[PDB]
RNA sequence: GUAUAAAAAUAGAGGUCUCUCCUGUAUCGUAGAAGAUGGGCGAUGGUUGAUGAAACGGAAGUGUUUUAUUGACUUGUCCAUGAAAUUCCAGAAUCCAUUGCAUACGACUUUA
RNA sequence: GCGAAACCACAGCCUGGGGAACGGGCCAGGCAAAAUCAGCGGGGUGGCUUGUGGCAGCCAAGCGCGACGUUGCUGGCUCUUCCUAUCAUACCGAAGCAGAAUUCGGUAAGCGUUGGACCCACUAAUAGGGAGCUGGGUUCCUACUGAUGAAG
RNA sequence: CUGCCGAAGGCAGAAACUCAGAUCAGUUUUAUGUGUAAAAUGAGAGUUUCUAGUGGGCCAUUUUUGGUAAGCAGAACUGGCGAUGCGGGAUGAACCGAACGUGAGGUUAAGGUGCCGGAAUGUACGCUCAUCAGACACCAGAAAAGGUGUUAGUUCAUCUAGACAGCAGGACGGUGGCCAUGGAAGUCGGAAUCCGCUAAGGAGUGUGUAACAACUCACCUGCCGAAUGAACUAGCCCUGAAAAUGGAUGGCGCUUAAGCGUACUACCCAUACCUCACCGUCUGGGUUA
RNA sequence: GUCAGCAUCAGUUUUCGGGGGCGGAAAAAGAAUAAGGGAAGGUGGCUGUUUAUAGCCCUUGUUGUAAUACGUCCACUGGGGACUGAGGACUGCGGCUUCGUGCCAAGGAUGCUGACAUAAUGGU
């Protein structure tokens, strides 16, 4: 578990208006800023500092300075999407997001469901 | 500089475990453990090579990479070949009396310039003191830790020190004569 | 981040000034604070400089009745209390009542060793001090300024850690049993689309 | 922040000079008013053209043609110090000329205690050639296999229940 | 703790006297 | 102001030419190539400057400059090389090799002995008797007045009663073992003539033949 | 809801060669005329109260586990009754006496 | 048992600051627990300054000056505490320091630094300074110290 | 008791009447040389008369001469103080804001947002470790400078013809050049200090020897493979002396700052600014129903 | 009489959100797609080379009259919160309405409702 700042490392934005989005480092601008892209259309090409992002463990082969078109091409080829989701870290994050999106009636659904989960508390003797 | 590196290739010394800056190097002669918590560097071990890596370190912190390189190398030399320090007892008129107890781990010294006192030292761990018959009045400190053997040597030399006498004429004392390895 | 009756702070690895300021703000807010394990508080600056700071603090004494002179407290808990009270208006009834809401102790006594001990990130040395910087320990500065109860606390802390490790192992085993039964229960997969 | 401006100006035409020459300068200022004053004093100190008898004929903000390509910019500047005179040349790797100038101002205020009025910028040029780069730290960034862990990780919600991770 | 031999804080006469005599120094060098 | 190693200086007043010296050496190499004959390839060895002067005496000149500097001046490519088939000769041209003008029999046979140097192997196992030091290892029919040598030796010796005395015998050299700096320095004070200067006459860059053999 | 107890490091930790952290937005709990009255179906569980006995906890033990016997409530799921005009928030010591190891007077040290 | 008077804006802890006059009131700190008793009298002006003189010339790192150099000439008797700028004691370094005795210098204020008419002894030494009294010379309260003392 | 007007270092007010003016201005333009003269903006402008109080001084500002280790002294103008409360600078006669009726709400100035303390333990980039750090405030007295502390620069140097360094070696022979001497061979001491060889061995950089001898550099060759060196400038840091009870960036404390510099947002509140109510004074319009 | 809650308003004010123009290099970028040029911090290939089994940079065309971004404006609009309710028949300035004792957010708050009275407010 190292998370070196490589060219082609996919990262998770954690500060700014693009919080929660997934990107990939295209170029390392300097000691304290980098250029990232993503196949998703809502996230444009921009230069972001390392304080507003956390590096993931997934590294994807990517030539330096590549345009967004082939970045999506290589992203789809190596299947980075749903490879990040395969990690339990993404499952926890999306579980939190669904739990935040949750409402009062469905909170009462969770009420009953986890009560039925505690129903058993059955342990072999 | 972003990445300052030093590389060490390990000889037939068996194990160089580096868990949490606490290196435990086991070789043919013995096993030495020593701590590196005082510095913050990467120790990346691959094959028979260890890389000491510092990222973005200042020059003050970069001064410690080669220091860590040297101490680990000295530890490897100790577990492979060991260290041996040879002192010659120098006396003008009063012979110096030396006694060895608990297999050389405590040295008692008498009659240094006609002393009625008993100067006693306890050797640092991993050090054994012997008297060699090849040359008269010859003291040998052998061990695995160079620091322990050499600091034992310093303790002997400083405790057997001439006070208030003119050193340009009074030459009596114990001095380190040769430094080397066992093999 | 919810108002508790009592907050037990495990002061290991914290910075004296930062933890004192956070605690002093909580006491004025009206919260009872118990700062346990005060022999592990960290102070920036190398040990010799800090001891010179403290030994200069001893120099302040009255020239008539040093019994009325400055009271130099050597215990690490009392050192933290002095740091905290200097950040409070203790000359008024509000500050004097705030001091009564703080209990700084040495080690973790039995009434507080069985309770959850939160930590303050704004005072943690690991998060707040640049690596490669010299620091000192209050439990070490205290021993070389006059504190004479270091050995007893260390022994009673080794006992406490042994007992706590045994307790955690028992609780971990029970949690493993509960965890194993979790996926065995079906509704945990049947209707888990809500994220739970 | 800063924006790069081009200011073109001339003195008011008279009988002596029916067609005065047109003087254009590329300069950096937070807004157009500061740029015009920045230009006027520069014109005074280089060509002795008074502000009263002159006029700003054209003001144009300039945007970076390729803000999405990382570039290396070398900056020639002149400093007013205790002696009142110094010359420096620095290199900054950034995707915009404006950001490079901002980084230069921050560095000089951090190192030589330099202010905006004390610093006058002679030339900000792009260095495409790797060999023409003189600064070792810039060359360190330009190496092909650059890699390094995150530096200065540093990490209301007071009273965290668990100890910080500050690692991977 | 101060940890000094000389106090880093200054008296009001002393701080006022600097602007009194620093200005005169500029007058003298002029 | 900066933790940097000090650079001491003296009053020698003997600064070298550097680039000018290299240019002069290249010009001398060209002149030696343009010289009449005898096409020697031998510049220096472990022998002393006295041996080099003695060798130069039997000539009317041994000169190579910095090694591979003359080879660079000549050029590996035959077009740049003044001679013919010098592409293979440049590779063989390494170490101290140079031309001369005056031979073959003297170079092959006459090899004067000289003090040995470190890195080689001693011809035998030289030993030193204990007690008082012997200047010629018993061959002197040997003053012990080398009192300063007692401090400057480092061998197991003690200056007793104004005479350097060795407590125990120390073997200075061993046959079949590489010579170290300490052994070479110790043998320098004694008569260790373990050297034999040689020369290389594999080929000759004749004006007409132009056949630089590699024998 | 007066709910939540390893330790240690942060240029590393823990779990079964493999996996996890990357914060408690987590976990336990959570319906009921402030918690009513009955009926089933499904499980030997949970909340546990009362006593009764074992062990553990001395750093300020402020409590912890283990049970046993029972009296309870047993939302586990599915049904039936009543709520309302709260009809728009609120045994000792001392004095008197005695002692002189004490003492300006108190106090003290003894006897009584 | 009898029973005053002087004095009285109000009072009563200290450190640093409050331009001054620093004060008790103001600022920032140390602190701070009733009621009292007997004693004794304390309290009613440069961030200065220090160890290296005056005139002329020669250089000349540099910006007509020009630094260091270099050469030319004539008040005492007892008292608490603090500072080190150390006389002695402790430990060190250097010196033709053989030993003994000694010189200079460093850390060092823990502990000492006398008796007599500058003089002569003793002493290991007789180091330098900061914050009740007398001689020749001009014609209440508060502090300190002891003593009780109600009270969870 | 309350209200209004309100100074002075010839004033402020009162009454008597001019002109609805080109009539004045602690002002700026235009023209001629701070003077004068004839467009901007503001204002209703005025004349004779008498009658209270005062005619001092402190602080700073810019213009000069006399000056000296060193400050200092004498002028002119300008303001502030004086008659002036309020916010901030820890507190303050002269520092930064702001001129004061009683209140409600909003917003700020100066200064600030770690706690005391209302307000971001905000964001971004750098610098600094101080066994007596800094928050200081033209850093002006010590001040001229020292430092193998660090970060940036400026100007000259060599460098895969192999850079610096490192180890191996050569570092010679005329010659122990000549006077000088007990003994001086490069190295107690007096002018150089020449030559054969080169790639280089200096009539010699130091140690040392009675003299020698021996080692070293300064000078070159072998291995070794890339950058390295010298002189200056800038910022921070140490030092650039100061004593006498306890001790002060205001305190606590702070070291990827809560110190230094810059940039950008957000936030805090004065009697100040804005909206409203009310009190009083003045001014203006109207008022025989 | 006291205290409350809400609605519709008026004055002041603070804090979010949407829509729409208009400007700059008629944003610069970018994407997609046709030319040519260059190379690297040199990929596949074989230290050296020129898109191949990765790609990058520069210029032009095009999609185009792209969007975005900032600035600016709307007599465009949707919310949240707070302080205030001065005045006291009628005129007035205005908009709807067919004029109308017509209505209206138009020369200053009205409407609805609840609780308490031995309580609450207010004074000391």
């Amino acid at each position: 578990f190292k998370r070196y700042v490589e060219v082609g490392r996919v990262v998770l934005v954690t500060k700014g208006e693009y919080t929660g989005k997934l990107a990939v480092i295209v170029d390392i601008v300097d000691h304290k800023r980098a250029l990232i892209d993503s196949p998703c259309s809502e996230f444009p090409r921009q230069v972001i500092r390392y304080g507003s992002v956390v590096l993931t463990h997934i590294v994807m082969k990517l030539p330096r300075g590549a345009r967004s078109g082939i970045v999506a091409k290589k992203w789809k080829a190596q299947d980075v999407c749903n490879k990040w989701a395969s990690s339990a870290w993404a499952k926890k994050l999306e579980a939190k997001k669904v739990r935040s999106q949750l409402n009062d009636f469905d909170r009462f659904a969770v009420m009953r469901l986890k009560k039925q989960r505690r129903e058993q508390v059955n342990v072999a003797v | 500089d972003i990445y300052k590196d030093e590389t060490l290739t390990i000889p037939k010394g068996v194990t160089v475990d580096i868990k949490a800056r606490n290196v435990t190097v086991t070789g043919p002669r013995g096993t030495l453990k020593q701590n590196l918590r005082h510095v913050d560097i990467e120790m990346k071990k691959q094959g028979n090579t260890i890389k000491f890596i510092v990222w973005h370190g200042s020059r003050k912190h970069n001064a410690c990479i080669r220091s860590v390189y040297s101490i680990i190398n000295n530890m490897i030399i100790g577990v492979t070949q060991g260290f041996r320090y040879k002192m010659r007892l120098v006396y003008a008129h009063f012979p110096i009396n030396i006694n060895l107890t608990e297999n050389g781990t405590v040295v008692e010294i008498r009659n240094f310039l006609g002393e009625r006192i008993t100067r006693v030292i306890k050797c640092l761990p991993g050090v054994t003191v012997s008297i060699s018959s090849a040359v008269k009045d010859e003291i040998i400190l052998e061990g695995n830790s160079l620091e322990n053997v050499s600091q034992s040597a310093a303790n002997i030399k400083q405790i057997c020190n001439v006070r208030n006498k003119d050193i340009r004429k009074f030459l009596d004392g114990i001095y380190v004569s040769e430094r080397g390895n066992i093999e | 981040s919810e108002f508790q009756k009592v907050v037990v702070i495990d002061a290991k690895g914290h910075l004296l000034g930062r933890l004192a300021s956070v605690v002093a703000k909580q006491l004025l807010g009206g919260q009872k604070v118990v700062v346990v394990r005060c022999e592990e508080l960290n102070i920036s600056g190398h040990f010799f400089r800090n001891k010179l700071k403290y030994l200069a603090y001893l120099r302040k004494a009255c020239r008539y009745n040093p019994s009325r002179g400055a009271f130099h407290f050597r215990a690490p808990s009392r050192i933290f209390q002095k740091a905290v009270r200097g950040m409070l208006p203790h000359k008024t009834a509000r500050g004097q009542a705030a001091l009564e809401h703080l209990q700084a102790v040495e080690g973790i006594p039995p009434p507080f060793d069985k309770q959850k001990r939160v930590v303050v990130p704004a005072a943690l040395r690991v998060l707040r001090l640049k690596p490669g910087r010299k620091y000192c320990t209050v439990g070490r500065l205290s021993s070389e300024v006059g504190w004479k109860y270091n050995d007893i606390v260390a022994k009673l802390e080794e006992r406490r850690k042994v007992k706590s490790a045994a307790f955690y192992q028992a609780k971990l085993a029970k949690q493993k049993k509960i965890a194993s039964a979790k996926e065995a229960s079906p509704v945990n997969q049947k209707l888990s689309q809500f994220g739970y | 922040a800063l924006k790069e401006y081009q200011v073109v100006g001339r003195k008011v035409p008279t009988e002596h000079e029916p067609v005065p020459k047109l003087f254009r300068m590329r300069l950096f200022a937070p807004n157009e008013s500061v740029a015009k004053s920045r230009y006027w004093y520069f014109l005074k100190m280089i060509n002795k053209v008074k502000k009263a008898t002159g006029e700003i004929v054209a003001i144009n903000e300039i945007s970076e043609p390729k803000p999405l390509k990382a570039k290396v910019f070398g900056i020639w500047i002149r400093y007013d110090s205790r002696s009142g005179t110094h010359n420096m040349y620095k290199e900054f790797r950034d995707t915009t000329r404006v950001g490079a100038v901002e980084a230069m101002y921050a560095d000089m205020a951090a190192r030589h205690r330099a202010r905006f009025r004390s610093i006058r910028i002679l030339k900000v040029v792009e260095v495409e050639k790797k060999e023409d780069v003189r600064r070792n730290y810039v060359k360190q960034l330009l190496n092909p296999h650059l890699k390094f862990p995150l530096p200065h990780r540093r990490t209301k919600k007071v009273f965290a229940p668990h100890r910080p991770s500050t690692f991977y | 703790v101060s940890l000094k031999k000389k106090s880093k804080r200054r008296t009001t006469r002393l701080r006022s006297r600097i602007e009194k005599k620093a200005a005169e120094s500029k007058r003298k060098q002029k | 102001p900066k933790s940097r190693r000090s650079k001491v200086l003296t009053l020698a007043q003997t600064e070298k030419k550097g680039h000018e010296g290299k240019a002069a050496l290249f010009s001398g190499v060209q002149q030696s190539l343009d010289s009449f004959d005898y096409m020697w390839i031998f510049d220096v060895t472990n022998m002393r400057n006295t041996y080099l002067k003695r060798i130069r005496d039997d000539w009317k000149r041994i000169f190579m400059g910095k090694t591979k500097v003359m080879a660079k001046a000549l050029g590996h490519t035959p077009e740049e090389e003044h001679a013919e088939n010098v592409s293979k000769l440049t590779k063989l041209l390494h170490g101290a090799v140079g031309l001369l003008f005056t031979v073959i029999g003297y170079f092959e046979s006459f090899v004067q002995n000289d003090f040995a140097r470190a890195g080689a192997v001693a011809p035998f196992t030289h030993v030193i008797p204990a007690g008082p030091v012997y200047s010629r290892a018993g061959q002197i029919p040997l003053t012990h007045t080398l009192e300063p040598q007692v401090r400057q030796l480092g061998m197991p010796t003690v200056l007793k009663n104004g005479v350097v005395t060795l407590l125990a015998d120390f073997p200075l050299c061993t046959e079949g073992q590489q010579l170290d700096s300490r052994q070479t320095r110790l043998l320098k004070l004694f008569g260790i003539t373990a050297a034999e200067f040689k020369v290389g006459l594999l080929g000759y860059y004749s004006k007409k033949g132009a056949s630089v053999e590699f024998l």
